[PDB]
C-alpha cells in the first residue's frame, strides 16, 4: 500500500 | 500566485518555478467525442504536484509565524513525492527535514531524499507505513521544535490548489470545464480545484478517483494497491467530500496499462496515478452525454521516478 | 518559435512544451560579485536540452521533405539524452527509431528507450561507443529508408538554439549578457546561442567548457572522462570555433562536487554537465573584471536520470 | 567516455  | 511569466524573466529562487504548469490535449489516445485536457503537474521543478504542497507549507507556515528557519524541524512520514518536495524545499530554506519510511523501500527513494540532505529514518519493514507514521508522530510529540508537515490535514493543501492549480486550469481552458477528475491522495488537488471552479461559476462535475483494490471513499475496505500517490486507506481531512459528484474506481492494472499506452501514443511519461487519471478521463469521455464537452484531469508526476517500480516491469522484462 | 505562453493556453501536442524554459539566478552558491543566470534546460518535457535538438531534426527534416512518417527510420548512436529525445518524439510522430549503444549500458538507459518503443541495438561491450557508431552507420548505409539523426553535424542543431534558446536568454536577462558559458557536446547550444547573441549586438564573451581529462578543443588528446553529455573526443562539425573567446577545462571531479553542492545550496538537481557548467561560471565570476557583470550558463539535464551513475555515488555510499 |  500507500506511497504519498 | 502572483502570475510570473517564467519564459520571460529570471527567477530569484527555484521555488518560483513551482506551479504555472502546462496543459495538454490528449490526442492519439483520445478516440472519443469529448476533449480531454491534461494538467501537466509532472512539469514542476521536482517533477510532481507535491511541489505545490511543499511550497504552500513552508511559505504559509513561515508567514503565519509557525516555522522559523534554522529552528523548526519539518517531519513527515512519506515513501513518495511529499517527502521529496519537503526535502528539496527544506534544504533551500534552511530547515532540517526528517522523513520516515519503512526499511524495505528502494535505494532510489532513500537516496533521492539524502541528496537534498534530509534525515531519513527507516522504520521496521514488518510494520509497514503504520510504523513510519508512528515514528513521525513520536518524533514531533517529543521535540518542541519538530513539527509535522501534516499533509493529510493541513489547511494549506486545498488552499494552494484553490489559489493556483484551479485558476491556471480556468485560464488555460478559456473558462470552459465540464468535468474535473483527479485521484485523491491527500485530496488537496481535487478539493482546491473544485473550490476555484465553483467560485468561477463553473458547473463542472467533480470526480474523485480511487483504486478499486482500496475503495475507501466508495464505502469499502482499505487494502494494499499499486496506484502510487493515491488511495491512503482512510478519508483525509483535507478532502471536502461535499464537493464530489462521483467517485470512480480504477483498477491498478488499468492504471498501469494506460501509463504504458500514454508514452507511446502521446509522449506523456508518468506514474501509476497519471495512468489511472487518464483511464478515468477516457471512461467519462465515452459517456454519450459528454459528447463535445471538455474533461480536465491531472498528470501528477513524471515517469522517470517510477522506472524501478511494477509500473514499467513489462518493459523491464521485455528488455 | 513562435512564442506560446504555456501557462495560459492548452498545447495540441507535447512537442509544443519543448524550449521556452525558465531562467534562474544562482544564489546561495554564488559568493562572488557577478550575477550568474542558469538557463534551466532540465525543465524540458523529457528533462534535457536534447529535446530541442530532437524536435528540430524531426520538424525541420519533415518540412524539407527528408523525413516521411511511417517510411523513414531514424537511427542514432547514443547512450545519453539524444537517444532519449529521439525515441520520445519519434513515437509520437510515427517514426520507427533505432538507437545503438554498447551491451554494457545500464538497464535504465536501455529501458527508458524501449518505453517509447524505440528499437535498441546493443553492440559488443569491448568495442565501446566506436562499435555503436559503426553499427548505426552500417544500418543507415544498408537501408534506403534509414537515415542518421547525425547530431554532431546536422545544420538543424545550432539553428534551433539560434532561433529559440538564444532569443529566450536575451529576453529573460533584459538584453544584458556579459558572458555565455556552455559545455560542448555536439556544440549546438554554444554555437546557436553565440550566433543569436551576436546578431542582437551583444558583446558577450563566449566560453566553451570541456573535461580536463579529454581536452580536445584545447589541443590535447581524447580520453575517457566522467562528464556525461559533453566531451565527444573530436571537434563536432556543428561547433563553430570562430565564435569562441575561451575554452575552459573543468575536471570531472569538480563537476561532480559542484552538482552535489548545487542541490543543497540552491535546490538545482542536475547531471555532471550542469555541475561542470556552474563550476566554470563561478570560476569566471571570481575574476575581478566580472564584478557586477551577468554571466549566463546552462543546466542541461535534470538529475533524476543520473541517480545510478558515479555522480551521486557519494550519497549512495552514504545511504 | 562519451555519452551524448
Ligand atoms: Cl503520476
Ligand atoms: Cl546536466
Amino acid at each position: 500500500d500507500w506511497s504519498i | 500566485a502572483a502570475p510570473f511569466d517564467k519564459s520571460k524573466n529570471v527567477a530569484q529562487s527555484i521555488d518560483q518555478l513551482i506551479g504555472q504548469t502546462p496543459a495538454l490535449y490528449l490526442n492519439k489516445l483520445n478516440n472519443t467525442k469529448a476533449k480531454v485536457v491534461l494538467k501537466m503537474e509532472c512539469e514542476n521543478p521536482m517533477a510532481s504536484v507535491k511541489d505545490r504542497l511543499g511550497f504552500a507549507i513552508y511559505d504559509k507556515a513561515e508567514k503565519e509565524g509557525k516555522l522559523i528557519p534554522g529552528k523548526s524541524i519539518v517531519v513527515e512520514s512519506s515513501s513518495g513525492n511529499t517527502g521529496v518536495s519537503l526535502a528539496h524545499l527544506g534544504a533551500i530554506r534552511g530547515y532540517k527535514v526528517i522523513i520516515t519510511m519503512p526499511e524495505s523501500m528502494s535505494l532510489e527513494r532513500r537516496c533521492l531524499l539524502r541528496i537534498f540532505g534530509a534525515e531519513v529514518i527507516l522504520t521496521p519493514a514488518a510494520l509497514g507505513m503504520k510504523g513510519a507514521v508512528a515514528m513521525a508522530k513520536k518524533i514531533v510529540a517529543a521535540n518542541p521544535n519538530a513539527v509535522l508537515a501534516d499533509q493529510f490535514a493541513t489547511k494549506y493543501n486545498a488552499l494552494i490548489h484553490e489559489e493556483t492549480t484551479g485558476p491556471e486550469i480556468w485560464e488555460q481552458t478559456n473558462h470552459n470545464v465540464d468535468c474535473f477528475i483527479a485521484g485523491v491522495g491527500t485530496g488537496g488537488t481535487l478539493t482546491g480545484v473544485a473550490r476555484a471552479l465553483k467560485k468561477m461559476g463553473s458547473h463542472a462535475r467533480i470526480v474523485a478517483v480511487e483504486p478499486t483494490e482500496s475503495p475507501v471513499l466508495s464505502g469499502g475496505k482499505p487494502g494494499p494497491h499499486k496506484i502510487q500517490g493515491i488511495g491512503p486507506g482512510f478519508v483525509p481531512d483535507v478532502l471536502d467530500r461535499s464537493l464530489i459528484d462521483e467517485v470512480l474506481c480504477v483498477a491498478g492494472d488499468d492504471a498501469i496499462e494506460t501509463a504504458l499506452k500514454l508514452t507511446r501514443s502521446d509522449g506523456v511519461f508518468c506514474g501509476f496515478s497519471g495512468g489511472a487519471n487518464v483511464y478515468a478521463a477516457l471512461k467519462i469521455a465515452e459517456r454519450p452525454e459528454m459528447e463535445g464537452k471538455t474533461i480536465v484531469t491531472v498528470i501528477p508526476s513524471f515517469g522517470e521516478r517510477y522506472l524501478s517500480t511494477t509500473l514499467y516491469r513489462s518493459v523491464r522484462d521485455e528488455v
